[PDB]
């Protein structure tokens, strides 16, 4: 639900990591549980345990890369203290991938990761910073 | 492309099922006759947008 | 050099129901 | 099935949509598609395959469980107002669903895996005919209910569209499975700037239609199919591919042809609206969309695949049962570019 | 939709009388030249196709494309001026409707005004 | 017999012709743009 | 489309197909089948039948009539060309035009008419030239698809007597018969012919020809017409070595087909060949 | 794959003929060729073309400019004061706040 | 073949320019009297 | 020719592209304000008529 | 102007309806003489721009470029008229076509104004060399080609074409010269930035950029030669001419962002230099040239000092005509021999003289020395760059040795030295070929008697 992004927008700034840790980790772990959906209805797993063994496999570790992003992007937050320009998520969309290399126990499918899951992460933080609308109001 | 050729040509063929009001067989009136009148006699030249 | 024009083996790989 | 039947088959199709068209009632409406169906099915099973009888069957599943999602999300917006005007729906729950529904209708994604399958059970009559006539009614109701529409809801579907129009497109050879991908793409274009301006959507979709009849008008005239079956036809008539190749670019919107007038109005109203992001993914993967024209086009006209011996002798036969809407809807969807102005002829 | 569901104004007449007063486009607005050879062009891609002789055979049918689309090209370029000049009327009446939010700005020039400037290095 | 090596030449009668209308489109499209003639600088009384 | 008017024919008949199989006693069939019916004879259609019909009305050169002459099959069967299958697939597809030459005749002017050997026997000289390996096993799986996908949609066959002859006594005739080419033809390949012919030709068409609606007549009869869709699939594209060709050849030969008087324009236009130049008006 | 053979060779237009300056087979057309390719690619272009530019009037401005420049130099001379100013607008003409 | 077909069609291009020039003509009268 | 040809023809384009320049602006303003007012002529949706509504007496005294 | 445009389009009819042996003659002759037509517009004015319809102008920058690209039909149709001859008349008639109709959207997109017009003949210009590349090209890469020349193109015009959208939005008209007088600074924030790169990527990858220059010697390795004079000597010239042109706008944004691009560019010249100095074959040697000089352009841009623009416009010019030069002089050796690698033609001096004396000339200016066009152009770039930074200069001078060395190499590999035995292929020179080489050089060294003319609107 939107009220559930919302929870985790009222960050605020990157105080009690935690807090914001535990958000992200629910958002991580709800986007898994939709991709074991459609993945669980468009690849008929047959036998029904090893279709449970899947969605554990994508929720864990989509609520993994959620959590450490999460907790990665406050703390550098709270250290550098900068604490508001982009880069600041920068480091946790790198270490995003990271986190997604260690599943997949691969350098590759974890090095390019790291390369545009922080790229993303910058650019949305460099939205909110922005205003940026990505599906603006008609308007006109 | 919402043509509206039956109103061009006056056919009037669909628009009479619309609305509760807009004669009944018999005259029954409808169970909301009242308000929706109001309603719609509020409607008009205000037209959708500042209608709402 | 007499242009070049595809070859057989060349126009198997679409032969495939899918690319 | 004698031609005197087909033709009041096909006439009640047209009348089917034409309902649509003209009707505000809204339970005129859903028996416009209803109509619409019934007189859908039967053309599809004309020569009749083992094959094309699934093919008939997805599409009546598909259409037949929409039109009842629709008729339901109606009856609970009468339920929240008493109404059967078009104009607003006053009940976000019922809108959506009937938002879907017209999604299923149009085939746009992640409802539209039925699109690409449908294609491959019928021949290029039918399939022309149901990748145009097919896509207007329910676009006709969509520009009526635009005033109210959930944007987001409406964008996702338009970009996803657009990405699985792309990605599925690339990978396959035979042509209509592929015809299936591009108008599964353009319809991304169509429904994306819908809720914002439906004048560039009636553009878009007179484009559209003008195009995919170049199309299907080719391959009709040469009676291709398979990729590789298009192959040989460089050299019998070698002016027919030498003309696929260019629709095809119209397709892929290189800038001069036509087909790129579309797009760049479309760029240009969500410009208006800010959302400045969206055209720019949607722009650039409307490239991915053009690569599989382009090489659909090496296989054909630019390159020439072996020739088989035994279509010398049909060297000597001319092509009969000349299609005489055709050369028009060549060069309209071609060379229109310096007359984008005339849209607001559309108002 | 804008336009469309304007006050006043008839549903499916392509061209209002309240036109007619705006000039009509002359004969040799080079627009509908175009779409002359618009149409000439799709006339000679229509023996082309059909084998022919291009261009000397038909020429009867290529006269036939080239005043069909002009034709049309005609009335539609009429609908098309009648539709701008009607936008822009709707606007400046609207313009004099709310004077308030289009403000008379004051012009403060050049000299009055300050700008920072910015050295190329 | 000579008006078949007229047909030879035919065709280089084309673009010189396209350079007059050339110049004649120049003329028309200089001449739709006449707003002044009544410059701020160069304009003297005319004679 | 036009049927609307009419709702089609009323009128039937029946085409005649002789099945002699021989050499010199090919002919002795088409003599007698000719005498046989008042239905103009079928001449034999091979490699300029498609010319005869063309406009023209006349051969060309073998080299793109073809490309495959008879003469050089016989005096170098197993070529390490494919001509052994070349002529067959090709002669095949002629044949098939026959039918649709005739048979539309037939739904037309509703005469009996009368062909000369038609394609249900084109099964058998494949069928033997297989056996004495003339052609390699993929040619005839080429044959055979490109069979069921064009035969089966042709429906009535037959109103046609098959023959026979003797293979020696043929024999005996090929050595009266004057070319020198036919005279080489070995006789275990013509032996086989003939036995697999009578083993299974005959063996299911006589049942069907023991049997001998409207609206599917029409249907056909527009199938008829504009032959190149009877034509349409025997093109397929599935690239065996003998069949095809490469882009230069093909593009080249195409460039020198219509260097020919009647074939750079549809027929009623040409300017080459004294067509009237009225309609260019 | 059947073929034709292969290209025989690029071919000479010498093995045809001595003297053809390149271009086409016929050996009527090139000599028309190669003139008329010199006479326009040469004697037109390249010299009246040349000679044309190297002709064209001063919509540079730049000899007006010299001679203006001469102009006021005699008068910053003369008067003695300043040459050069070093303010390209006059400063009580402007607002500052 | 002279035929009729060829004059139909002619002589339908020849009426549409005449309509054309026509309701031109008049339309610029019209356009002078509504306006100047 | 002398630059003045140059110079009033530069002077007449600047102008009237300045002029469009001017009105798409103004333009974009008075779209803005018109839909979200709806007070403009111009992006008003359809809406029900009074036509359709009856004025008789109805069987029940009230409605 | 509109009156070089129209016969431009003339020609056209005039091909078609040529007789069939005979079309060369036609389509040269006339080229040649429009050619001489648009050398009138070189007049410019020293101060205001000149303009004419409301929807063309000519600016000083503009008018020289003009004049190359309509000098250069009659090249590539003299070069082409001999490489294809045993193609079929309606074929080759249509071939000229994809040339023509080519050069007649660059004089289009060069006069331009309106920049969403400017853009959309910019892109426009990508379909007839895709053409050209795909179907006349030799050997099977081509096809590959293709696609690198295409959507490296686009995916960098794609975005250019909505920011030009959005600014006539956010500013009254997307015109060139009230934009020149109505500009007003952009700044720093996130937005902006995203808005600079998005009206540089795509005229910073149509000249190749370092990081970005794969495509196009992969281009040049496979297109017939008429592709190549163009798309050597011109499409990367005009990315430029954009490039140069949208610089109204921005600023101070650049002094800001210019940073990562001068480094690609900085070191990619040495870089590409040095590739440049090892390649198997010659028809890609000369394309890394190619780039090897367009960085000098893009530094040159992006430092934005006037010395730098006029050095810009200058080098532009030289090594296009320099550029093409080369590729025609190669194709010679790669039609005599059918060889491309450089190391079978050995001693092809020996065996005819001319030939060598315009190696000579060309690769002479190719390492550019005085007083060419070439040098002078990248003299100033190099007094604006070290005006920019003291120390830029070390990596110039790097530059100006390696171009010396490969250049100098391409000559004396290819050339001097012994014979090669076996090789009797080779027929002693085609007049048309002496001719056209004779063509690009002399214009070239005309050209330093009056750069004034050259040196564009920053003169
Ligand atoms: C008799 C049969 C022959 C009749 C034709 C005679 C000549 C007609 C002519 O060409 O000039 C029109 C001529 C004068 O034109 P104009 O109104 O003064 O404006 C011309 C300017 O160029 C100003 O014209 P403009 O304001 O209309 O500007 C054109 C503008 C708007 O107009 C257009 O869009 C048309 C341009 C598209 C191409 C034109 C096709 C070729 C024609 O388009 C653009 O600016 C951008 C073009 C879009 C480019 C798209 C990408 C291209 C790559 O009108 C006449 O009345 C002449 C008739 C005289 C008697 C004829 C009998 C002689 C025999
Ligand atoms: C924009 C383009 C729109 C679509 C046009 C595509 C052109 C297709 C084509 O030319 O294929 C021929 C050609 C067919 O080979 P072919 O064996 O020589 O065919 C015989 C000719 O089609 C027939 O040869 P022909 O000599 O009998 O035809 C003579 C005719 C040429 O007729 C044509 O072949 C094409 C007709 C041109 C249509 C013009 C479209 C609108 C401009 O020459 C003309 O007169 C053209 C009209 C110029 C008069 C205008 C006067 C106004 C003042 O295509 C190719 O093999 C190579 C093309 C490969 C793909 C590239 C396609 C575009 C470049
Ligand atoms: C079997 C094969 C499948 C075939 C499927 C194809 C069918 C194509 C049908 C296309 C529909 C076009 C509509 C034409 C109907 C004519 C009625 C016309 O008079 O309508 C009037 C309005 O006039 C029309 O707008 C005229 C449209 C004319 C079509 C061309 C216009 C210019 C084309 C722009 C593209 C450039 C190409 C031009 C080159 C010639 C009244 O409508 P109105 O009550 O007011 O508003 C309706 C609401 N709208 C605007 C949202 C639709
Ligand atoms: C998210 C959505 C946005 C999309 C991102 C960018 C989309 C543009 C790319 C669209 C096409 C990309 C690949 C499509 C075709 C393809 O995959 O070809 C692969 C094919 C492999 O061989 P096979 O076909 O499998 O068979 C071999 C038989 N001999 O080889 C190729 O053709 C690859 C080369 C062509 C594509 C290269 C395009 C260049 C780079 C694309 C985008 C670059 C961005 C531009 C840089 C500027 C930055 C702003
Ligand atoms: C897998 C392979 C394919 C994937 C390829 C990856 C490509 C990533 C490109 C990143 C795209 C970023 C999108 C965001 C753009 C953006 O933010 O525009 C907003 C901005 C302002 O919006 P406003 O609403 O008006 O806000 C201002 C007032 N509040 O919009 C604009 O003004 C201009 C719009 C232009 C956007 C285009 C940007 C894309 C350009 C690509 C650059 C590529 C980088 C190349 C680096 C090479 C250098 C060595």
């Amino acid at each position: 639900a939107k009220t559930l992004l919302h929870k985790y927008s009222d960050i605020p700034e990157g105080t009690e990591c935690h807090r914001k840790a535990y958000a992200s980790t629910s958002i991580g772990g709800a986007t898994g549980l939709i991709v074991s959906a459609y993945s669980i209805a468009l690849k008929p797993p047959a036998s029904f345990l090893e279709g449970v063994a899947r969605t554990g496999r994508y929720t864990f570790t989509s609520a993994a890369i959620g959590a450490i992003f999460g907790l990665t992007s406050c703390i550098s937050a709270q250290v550098r203290e900068k604490p508001d320009d982009p880069l600041n998520y920068f480091i946790g969309g790198c270490a995003g991938g990271l986190t997604l290399g260690a599943r997949t126990r691969s350098y590759g499918i974890g090095a390019a990761a790291c390369a545009y899951m922080g790229l993303t992460a910058a650019l949305v933080k460099m939205g909110q910073l922005e205003g940026w609308q990505v599906f603006a109001e008609p308007k006109v | 492309p919402f043509f509206d050729v039956q109103k061009r040509l006056g056919l009037d063929l669909d628009r009479w099922m619309t609305i509760q009001s807009a004669e009944q067989p018999h005259k029954i009136p409808g169970r909301c006759h009242a308000f929706e009148k109001e309603w719609i006699e509020c409607a008009h030249g205000i037209g959708g947008i500042r209608a709402e | 050099a007499r242009q070049w024009q595809p070859d057989v083996e060349w126009a198997e790989q679409f032969g495939g129901a899918v690319m | 099935m004698n031609p005197i039947i087909y033709t009041t088959l096909i006439m009640t199709v047209m009348s089917g949509t034409m309902l649509v068209m003209i009707s505000s009632h809204w339970l005129l409406i859903w028996i416009g598609f209803e109509m619409n169906l019934l007189a859908m099915i039967p053309v599809l099973m004309k020569n009749f395959n083992p094959r094309a009888t699934e093919a008939a069957t997805k599409y009546f599943l598909t259409q037949a469980t929409a039109s009842m999602m629709l008729m339901m999300a109606i009856i609970i917006n009468l339920l929240y107002s008493g109404q059967w005007t078009i104009t607003k729906m006053f009940n976000p729950v019922a809108m959506t669903m009937m938002t879907m529904a017209l999604a299923m209708k149009l085939g746009l994604s992640p409802f539209h895996f039925w699109v690409p399958e449908v294609t491959q059970g019928i021949s290029l009559q039918a399939g022309l005919l149901l990748l145009t006539w097919q896509k207007l009614a329910p676009l006709s109701v969509l520009c009526q209910i635009s005033q109210s529409i959930n944007p987001n809801l409406m964008l996702t579907m338009a970009m996803l569209s657009i990405l699985i129009g792309g990605w599925g497109g690339l990978n396959q050879t035979q042509l209509r499975k592929i015809m299936a991908y591009s108008s599964i793409a353009h319809m991304g274009w169509m429904t994306a700037v819908l809720p914002y301006n439906t004048t560039m959507t009636i553009l878009n979709l007179l484009i559209y239609i003008t195009m995919t009849l170049a199309m299907f008008m080719l391959l009709i005239h040469s009676s291709a199919t398979t990729t590789l079956s298009l192959s040989h036809t460089w050299n019998k008539m070698p002016v027919i591919t030498s003309l696929m190749m260019v629709t095809l670019l119209s397709m892929g919107g290189l800038p001069p042809l036509s087909g790129f007038m579309p797009k760049w109005m479309i760029i240009q109203e969500m410009t208006k609206n800010e959302s400045i992001i969206m055209p720019t993914l949607m722009a650039m993967t409307a490239l991915l969309n053009l690569y599989f024209y382009m090489r659909l086009a090496y296989s054909s006209s630019l390159t020439m695949f072996p020739s088989t011996n035994n279509m010398k002798m049909k060297w000597q036969f001319e092509h009969t049962k000349q299609m005489k809407l055709l050369p028009t809807m060549i060069v309209l969807s071609t060379l229109v570019l310096p007359m984008t102005p005339a849209l607001s002829s559309l108002n | 939709t804008m336009m469309s569901g304007r006050p006043g104004r008839v549903p499916l007449q392509f061209l209002p009388n309240e036109a007619r007063s705006l000039p009509p486009p002359k004969l040799t607005d080079p627009r509908l030249v175009y779409m002359g050879f618009l149409g000439y062009c799709s006339g000679l891609i229509d023996n082309a196709i059909r084998r022919r002789p291009v261009v000397s055979a038909g020429l009867h049918r290529q006269l036939l494309y080239v005043t069909s689309f002009v034709f049309f090209g005609y009335y539609l370029l009429k609908r098309q001026d009648y539709m701008y000049a009607l936008r822009d009327h709707d606007m400046f009446a609207y313009v004099k409707s709310h004077p308030e939010d289009f403000p008379e700005k004051d012009k403060k020039t050049y000299g009055e005004i300050l700008e920072e400037f910015h050295p190329v290095r | 017999n000579v008006l078949q090596i007229v047909r030879d030449h035919w065709v280089h009668i084309l673009v010189p012709v396209g350079f007059v209308f050339g110049c004649y489109l120049d003329r028309r499209s200089d001449e739709k743009l006449t707003a002044f003639r009544n410059k701020s600088l160069l304009f003297k009384r005319e004679l | 489309l036009g049927e609307r008017t009419t709702r089609k024919l009323t009128e039937t008949s029946k085409v005649i197909t002789v099945d002699g199989n021989i050499c010199s006693g090919k002919g002795r069939l088409a003599r007698e089948i000719a005498e046989k019916l008042g239905l103009r004879h079928f001449p034999e259609a091979g490699i300029h039948y498609a010319d005869s019909t063309t406009g023209d009305g006349k051969p060309l050169d073998v080299q793109l009539s073809g490309n495959c002459s008879l003469e050089k099959f016989y005096d170098d069967p197993k070529s390490n060309d494919g001509n052994s299958y070349r002529l067959q697939s090709w002669l095949y597809a002629s044949r098939l035009l026959q039918y649709a030459d005739a048979l539309e005749h037939l739904l037309s002017t509703g005469q009996g008419v009368v062909l000369e050997r038609s394609i249900y026997s084109d099964f058998v000289f494949l069928e033997a030239m297989y056996r004495q390996g003339f052609i390699r096993k993929q040619c005839v799986e080429h044959y055979n698809e490109v069979k069921k996908v064009t035969a089966c949609e042709y429906l009535p066959p037959h109103v046609v007597v098959y023959v026979d002859v003797p293979v020696p006594e043929i024999q005996s005739r090929i050595q009266k018969k004057g070319n020198p080419h036919e005279m080489k033809i070995t006789a275990a390949y013509l032996q086989d012919i003939e036995n697999a012919y009578k083993k299974t030709f005959l063996p299911e068409m006589s049942e069907k020809c023991e049997v001998l609606d409207d609206r599917t007549f029409h249907r056909l009869r527009m199938l008829v017409q504009n032959k190149l869709e009877v034509l349409n699939y025997t093109t397929i594209p599935v690239y065996l070595p003998e069949i095809t060709i490469g882009a230069h050849q093909s593009d080249r030969v195409f460039q020198k087909f219509t260097e020919l008087p009647g074939r750079k324009y549809s027929p009623g236009y040409n300017e080459d060949v004294g067509d009237k130049w009225i309609w260019l008006k | 794959r059947l073929q034709e053979d292969p290209d025989p060779e690029d071919e000479n237009l010498y093995e045809k003929n001595p003297d053809s300056h390149g271009y086409d087979k016929d050996p009527i057309v090139d000599l028309w060729n190669m003139r008329v390719v010199f006479f326009f690619g040469f004697s037109i272009v390249l010299v009246l073309g040349s000679t044309f530019v190297a002709y064209l009037p001063d919509y540079r401005m730049q000899e007006w400019a010299r001679r203006e420049a001469e102009r006021l130099v005699k008068y910053r001379e003369a008067n003695g004061l300043p040459l050069m100013e070093s303010n390209c607008f006059d400063p009580n003409k402007i607002q500052l706040p | 073949p002279d035929w009729l077909k060829v004059g139909l069609t002619l002589g339908t291009s020849v009426f549409l320019w005449i309509y054309l020039i026509k309701q031109h003509k008049e339309d610029v009268l019209e356009y002078k009297r509504r306006n100047g | 020719d002398g630059p003045e040809k140059n110079y009033e023809k530069t002077m007449a384009i600047l102008q009237i592209e300045a002029e469009k320049a001017e009105l798409r602006l103004k333009e974009l303003e008075v779209r803005r304000l018109m839909r979200a007012r709806g007070d403009g002529p111009w992006y008003q949706y359809p809406t029900i008529d009074k036509a359709l509504i009856d004025h008789s007496p109805k069987t029940t005294p009230d409605n | 102007m509109l009156k070089i445009i129209i016969p431009t389009t003339m020609l056209l009819p005039m091909t078609w309806m040529s007789k069939h042996n005979m079309i060369w003659i036609n389509a040269t002759v006339h080229s040649l003489l429009i050619s001489l037509i648009s050398l009138s517009l070189l007049n410019q004015l020293g101060e205001n721009s000149l303009n004419f319809s409301l929807t063309f102008f000519s600016d000083s920058l503009s008018a020289p470029l003009l004049v190359l690209t309509t000098w250069l039909l009659p090249l590539m149709l003299m070069a082409s008229q001999s490489h294809l001859s045993k193609e079929t008349t309606t074929r080759k008639k249509l071939y000229i076509t994809m040339l023509i109709l080519l050069q007649l959207f660059l004089i289009m997109t060069f006069t331009a104004t309106e920049l969403i017009l400017f853009y959309i003949l910019f892109e426009a210009t990508l379909v007839p060399t895709l053409i050209i590349i795909t179907r006349w090209g030799n050997q099977t890469e081509r096809l590959n080609a293709g696609l690198y020349f295409l959507f490296y193109t686009l995916a960098g015009s794609l975005p250019l074409l909505v920011a030009l959208v959005y600014i006539q939005n956010t500013t009254g008209s997307l015109n060139f010269l009230i934009i020149h007088y109505w500009s007003h600074p952009l700044s720093n924030s996130w937005s902006n930035i995203f808005m600079w790169l998005a009206c540089i990527m795509a005229f910073m990858v149509k000249m190749p950029l370092y990081g970005l220059h794969l495509w196009l010697p992969k281009a040049h390795v496979e297109a017939p030669i008429a592709g190549s004079m163009v798309l050597a000597a011109v499409l990367l010239k005009l990315g430029g001419y954009g490039m140069m042109r949208i610089t109204t706008i921005l600023n101070p944004l650049t002094n800001y962002m210019a940073y990562p691009f001068l480094m690609l560019s900085m070191w990619g010249m040495i870089m590409t230099s040095s590739i440049c100095l090892r390649q198997t074959d010659l028809k890609s040697l000369i394309a890394y040239s190619s780039v090897s000089h367009m960085a000098l352009v893009i530094v040159a841009i992006m430092i934005q000092t006037p010395w730098s623009f006029m050095g810009a416009t200058a080098l532009m010019i030289a090594h296009g005509l320099t550029s093409s030069m080369l590729f025609c002089l190669a194709n010679t050796n790669y039609e005599r021999v059918h060889s491309r690698t450089m190391i079978l033609a050995r001693g092809l001096q020996t065996l005819l003289p001319l030939m060598a004396t315009w190696w000579l000339m060309a690769s002479l200016t190719n390492l550019a020395l005085p007083p060419s066009i070439n040098l002078i152009g990248e003299l100033f770039i190099i007094t604006a760059s070290f005006s920019w930074s003291n120390i830029t200069i070390i990596l110039m001078g790097m530059n100006m040795m390696i171009t010396a060395l490969y250049s100098l190499y391409m000559l004396i590999t290819t050339q001097r030295g012994k014979y090669t035995h076996h090789i009797n292929n080779i027929k002693a020179s085609f007049t048309r070929e002496n001719a056209l080489m004779a063509l690009h050089i002399l214009p070239l060294l005309l050209l330093t008697l009056n750069p004034k003319m050259i040196l564009g609107p920053l003169y």
